[PDB]
């Protein structure tokens, strides 16, 4: 049966084995994410779900940390918020600076991430990273300086296109994310890479450099080329 | 510290999934007994051992070797690149014939490594990651390699050369490039991890079975 | 440029309830039509099935 | 007697010593358990 | 009461040093091999027992008791295999007490692994040995090679009825593939980066099933413990620090060397006594990392008067890890030596995770501007703050390990780091 | 400081500053500013139109 929790002082009955950002989305708050994607599995690198529990002096991963019986999640203290200030200062320090040049934009989860639960200021003192762009064909334009090593695009292309051509190769802060060879990543599912990919290193090459998310207007239909209705 | 191998293929007349790479039927029978040495179910848990024996049997690792390794384990090519770019004995570029390793973190440096790292530049002229003209010898630094009390030591194709001097370490480059073998072990008279002025323990006979056994058991 | 001669055009309100826009759309006079809200169902995650024994839920990668 | 090193077997081995008496213990080993499938591919 | 003087009838790793015959005869020469089947008949919960009353605790860095992780794979089955891993990749920058029983006790790790896994109800142990270790993976082979053939592993083990098999894994380098999830994954033939817990080892482990993962010298022990009693174990050490422990010395000290001792011997006698001292004597120690380079770093006031125990090195701002104990003294550069740990921990670092991706190479770059100068004095305490960034918000114990030297070098030794910046400042305002 | 005529700056080598970025039409107070992007022959990311109505802008 049910089981009660607690998010914030508030009681929430739920099922067993529900996770701690699933809780937290029943209560109605929503748990920053970088990694953690509800149609793919869970990887749990990313860092940035931690939340404190009340009596547990250790951040626990809410995407992948099972609710117990009578446990209390503060997602809003001041240990939650340093956790996510010092993965944030992390991923920015390692970030290049690209946004003005940069499909994603207006668009980015890195940008409102950084604005919502990041700090403000850079102490970053030494140089960047830069990274080889690959190529995986000519829908696809990878920018890979941008990618945060979320595995996102490795974990969907496996599991949803059954297409197990992408990967991590290297260890450390030279992993990167790529074929290894000069093989493009074809396949009838391909721009889902492109929307889950919470960067710019992923982005359509036939809309590159056209618009910007501000300016466009945005009119819910179906489609059409297929009978699926999509 | 930047590696400088890179982790993308590019390919090449020496490496190309057309060059040429299979194994033996001796490294065949092998490959089967490591095989099932694992649930059924579960054969992708072999792919470190055949990796390893295709290296040992061909001196490297070319993308042509991966292939196979993964047709013959029915693994994606993917994963098996996976596997080598992320273990670091696995050798993706061409090495010479005896692949100096000198260890050079901090148990080892405390004593004079740099001294020995130094010997071996000078005693073969090259740098510190690169290969020899006959392409008889590559030099690498690396990590703890585990004989910490016996600093400093390289390690030549699995072989433990311990509390080298630099006269010892020029001493075992000669003997290699003469020919011969030279023992693995420590050079500064001691056989092991025992302290070199004399045994502190175990100085009296072992006792035998049945010491202390315990009443009931 | 982008000529237009909607006046309505760019004109979006916000309203808290579908009953409230229906009849502040009903007061007002125009047509509507309404679509339902679309939540996405609850999902079962759980970290450990991407090691299972026997299950094709086991991943090749990390 | 204390004093000689009995660790002087390993100034033998070569390239395949490891997979050789990896070969030799087969024959001494017992029926892997099986999941009930070929591979998770499957 | 004063701990320390372990007598060799009371030493547990007996043929360390290699002096005597390692093989099956060499073994059972020794207790090796004896009253097995009756061990295994007394069976699982006796085992447990055993070993819970001697108190031991994992060898193999963070110190948790061995009685209970195995009661822990006592759960009932549920129709999955069982398993026992045994961890040799000994990656830790100064141990050498693994490669040492492999190589010389093989016989004794075995025995113990057939122990563990009849107490836990496992049926199969792999050894995953670290492969630059070839000729010990070597040794072990040929030791498990006579033990099938004499019948003490394999089936009816001992003449016991209780199948057992003994596999050796040989991985590639990787002081990340050291961790227990690592390496179950480096095992079951993928990269090899940690997993999350929950679940646990004990419930979802290698291929799957449950699995316990215990170190080389704490199944090498077990038989020992469950042939003797175990308040015997109990009486070596203090109350809840029980046992005698492995210690490598190195550094600059006169005889590096790795010895067996009491659980609770204080550092200076065992410096003083088993290594020869430091080089230029105890007034020349600068500082004693006591357990490799996961542990922070204390200065000679501490190792002055503390004892190589877990709780001691606790209250001492340190842990016991691994037992290493290296030696600096005060002609050595204790900021070039901490930042080539840091370096080291960059290179072995499996970058699944950001914090330690991320920190870990951000503060090796910060170390490396330390070590010349290259820096101001508000930019220590930027990198302690990175550094307790760092700790805790990882998914391996790799994260907390990099940042813990350079919490202690920060703390012990603040002054070098910022009379090394003026000097700088000085010589560049020079030009 | 004075704010006049505006004028659209290059570089030293004689390439264009501006990247197509639309910030400068995002937060116009008048929307006087009208951009149009697309990657350039050498695959820039150059503006094909960029337009500003003076008797718009507020200057
Ligand atoms: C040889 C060896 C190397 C280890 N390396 C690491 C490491 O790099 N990182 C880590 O977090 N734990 C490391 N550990 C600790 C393991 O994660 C785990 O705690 C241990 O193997 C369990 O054994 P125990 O119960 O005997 O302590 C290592 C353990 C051993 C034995
Ligand atoms: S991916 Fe996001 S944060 Fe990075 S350059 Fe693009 S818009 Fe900026
Ligand atoms: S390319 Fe994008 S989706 Fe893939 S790992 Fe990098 S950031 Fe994640
Ligand atoms: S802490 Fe470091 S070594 Fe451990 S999982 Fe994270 S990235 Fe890997
Ligand atoms: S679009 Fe506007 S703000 Fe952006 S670079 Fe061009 S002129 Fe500057
Ligand atoms: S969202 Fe949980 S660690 Fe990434
Ligand atoms: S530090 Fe060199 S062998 Fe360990
Ligand atoms: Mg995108």
């Amino acid at each position: 049966n049910l089981i009660e929790v607690f998010v914030d002082g508030q009681s929430v009955m739920v099922e067993p084995g529900t996770t701690v950002l699933q809780a937290c989305e029943k209560v109605g708050m929503q748990i920053p994410r970088f990694c953690y994607h509800e149609r793919l599995s869970v990887a749990g690198n990313c860092r940035m779900c931690l939340v404190e529990i009340e009596k547990a002096p250790k951040v626990v991963a809410a995407c992948a940390m099972p609710v117990m019986k009578g446990w209390n999640i503060l997602t809003n203290s001041e240990k939650s918020k340093k956790a996510r200030e010092g993965v944030m200062e992390f991923l920015l320090a390692n970030h290049p600076l690209d946004c003005p040049i940069c499909d994603q934009g207006g668009e980015c989860d890195l940008q409102d991430q950084s604005m919502m639960f990041g700090s403000d200021r850079s102490r970053f003192l030494e140089g960047k990273r830069a990274v080889e762009d690959k190529n995986i064909g000519p829908l696809v334009k990878t920018i890979m300086t941008r990618c945060i090593q979320c595995t996102r695009c490795i974990r969907f292309a496996s599991e949803i296109a059954g297409v197990d051509d992408l990967g991590t190769t290297g260890r450390g802060n030279d992993m990167q994310v790529g074929t290894y060879i000069e093989k493009m990543f074809m396949s009838e599912l391909s721009g889902n890479i492109i929307d889950i990919c919470p960067v710019g290193a992923l982005t359509s090459k036939p809309y590159a450099f056209t618009a910007r998310p501000w300016e466009t207007r945005k009119t819910e239909s179906i489609d059409v080329m297929d009978a699926v209705g999509s | 510290g930047a590696g400088g191998a890179l982790f993308v293929h590019r390919d090449t007349p020496e490496n190309n999934p057309d060059t040429p790479f299979d194994f033996t039927p001796e490294n065949y029978k092998r490959i089967e007994a490591i095989v099932k040495n694992y649930p059924e179910g579960h054969k992708a848990a072999a792919v470190l051992p055949v990796l390893d024996l295709a290296q040992r049997q061909n001196g490297w690792l070319p993308i042509s070797a991966m292939n196979k390794v993964a047709e013959i384990l029915q693994v994606p090519p993917m994963r098996v690149y996976e596997v080598a770019t992320f273990y670091t004995m696995y050798n993706r570029k061409p090495v010479g014939k005896y692949h100096i390793q000198v260890c050079t973190t901090t148990p080892c440096m405390l004593r004079n490594s740099d001294s020995i790292l130094e010997a071996i530049q000078k005693k073969l002229g090259i740098k510190v990651g690169e290969t020899t003209p006959d392409k008889l010898f590559t030099l690498i630094e690396v990590e703890c390699l585990g004989a910490c009390v016996n600093a400093p030591m390289v390690q030549i194709n699995d072989n433990y050369y311990e509390d080298l001097t630099p006269k010892d370490i020029e001493e075992i480059i000669d003997e290699l490039k003469a020919g011969k073998i030279p023992k693995p072990g420590p050079r500064s008279g001691r056989f092991s991890c025992e302290p070199a002025g004399g045994l502190t323990s175990l100085t009296e006979p072992p006792k035998g079975p049945g010491f202390g056994v315990q009443a009931g058991l | 440029w982008s000529s237009t001669a909607d006046p309505l055009s760019n004109l979006v309100l916000t309203f808290s309830t579908k009953e409230d826009a229906v009849a502040f759309a009903e007061k007002n006079g125009w047509s509507f039509d309404v679509e339902e809200r679309k939540v996405p169902k609850p999902k079962s995650k759980s970290y450990g099935a991407n090691f299972s024994w026997n299950k094709r839920t086991r991943v090749s990668t990390k | 007697d204390n004093s000689t090193y009995r660790n002087l077997q390993h100034h033998e081995y070569s390239t395949y010593t490891f997979l050789d008496l990896n070969v030799e213990l087969s024959k001494f080993r017992m029926p892997q358990p099986s999941s009930g499938r070929q591979s998770p591919r499957h | 009461t004063s701990f320390g003087s372990l007598k060799d009838e009371d030493r547990i790793f007996t043929n360390l040093y290699g002096r005597h015959d390692w093989r099956l005869k060499g073994a059972q020469s020794r207790g090796d091999w004896y009253k097995t089947k009756e061990i295994l008949l007394k069976g699982p919960d006796w085992i447990l027992g055993e070993v819970k009353t001697s108190g031991l605790r994992g060898r193999g860095g963070a110190g948790f008791p061995t009685g209970l992780k195995w009661s822990f794979m006592n759960k009932p089955s549920d129709g999955r295999p069982k398993y026992l891993v045994v961890n040799a990749d000994e990656g830790e920058p100064g141990t050498c007490k693994d490669r040492e029983i492999i190589r010389h006790d093989p016989h004794k790790l075995v025995e113990g692994c057939l122990v563990g896994g009849r107490a836990m109800g496992a049926r199969a142990a792999y050894i995953y040995i670290r492969g630059e270790f070839y000729n010990e993976a070597s040794n072990l082979q040929v030791a498990i090679r006579e033990a099938y053939e004499a019948g003490l592993i394999g089936k009816n083990a001992c003449g016991s009825g209780y199948d057992f098999d003994v596999f050796v894994v040989r991985g590639a380098g990787a002081y990340i593939c050291g961790e227990e999830t690592a390496l179950i994954e480096s095992i079951e033939g993928k990269q090899g980066k940690p997993r999350l817990k929950p679940p646990f080892p004990a419930d979802v482990g290698v291929f799957g099933c449950p699995t316990t993962v215990a170190n080389v010298e704490t199944v090498a022990v077990s038989p020992t413990i469950c042939r003797r009693g175990g308040a015997w174990f109990a009486s070596f050490g203090r109350e809840r620090n029980s046992g005698t422990k492995l210690f490598n010395i190195s550094g600059h000290v006169n005889h590096p060397c790795t010895v067996e001792e009491e659980m609770s011997v204080p550092l200076k006698e065992l410096i003083e006594k088993h290594a020869g001292g430091v080089i230029g004597g105890w007034d020349n120690l600068l500082a004693v990392i006591p357990g490799g380079s996961s542990t922070p770093l204390i200065p000679k006031s501490v190792c002055e008067t503390v004892l190589m125990d877990f709780d001691a090195l606790v209250q001492a701002q340190t842990g016991l890890g691994t037992a290493a104990v290296i030696v600096m003294d005060r002609s050595t550069d204790i900021v070039k030596a901490i930042a080539r740990l840091i370096e080291f921990y960059k290179h072995e670092s499996c970058g699944q995770c950001t914090p330690c991706r991320e920190g870990v190479d951000w503060m090796n770059k910060v170390m490396a501007r330390f070590v010349k100068g290259d820096a101001r004095p508000a930019e220590i305490d930027s990198l302690w703050e990175i550094s307790k960034q760092i700790e805790g918000h990882t998914i391996c114990a790799l994260g907390d390990g990099a940042a813990w030297p350079v919490q202690g070098l920060i703390r012990h030794f603040r002054p070098e780091l910022e009379e090394r910046m003026q000097q700088f400042a000085l010589q560049h305002q020079a030009r | 400081r004075f704010r006049g005529e505006h004028a659209l700056r290059r570089y030293p080598s004689g390439e264009e500053r501006c990247i197509a970025c639309k910030l400068c039409e995002a937060v116009c107070p008048a929307q006087a500013i009208t951009i149009e992007a697309e990657p350039r022959a050498d695959g820039s990311r150059r503006t094909t139109r960029y337009d500003i109505d003076m008797t718009k802008c507020i200057y």
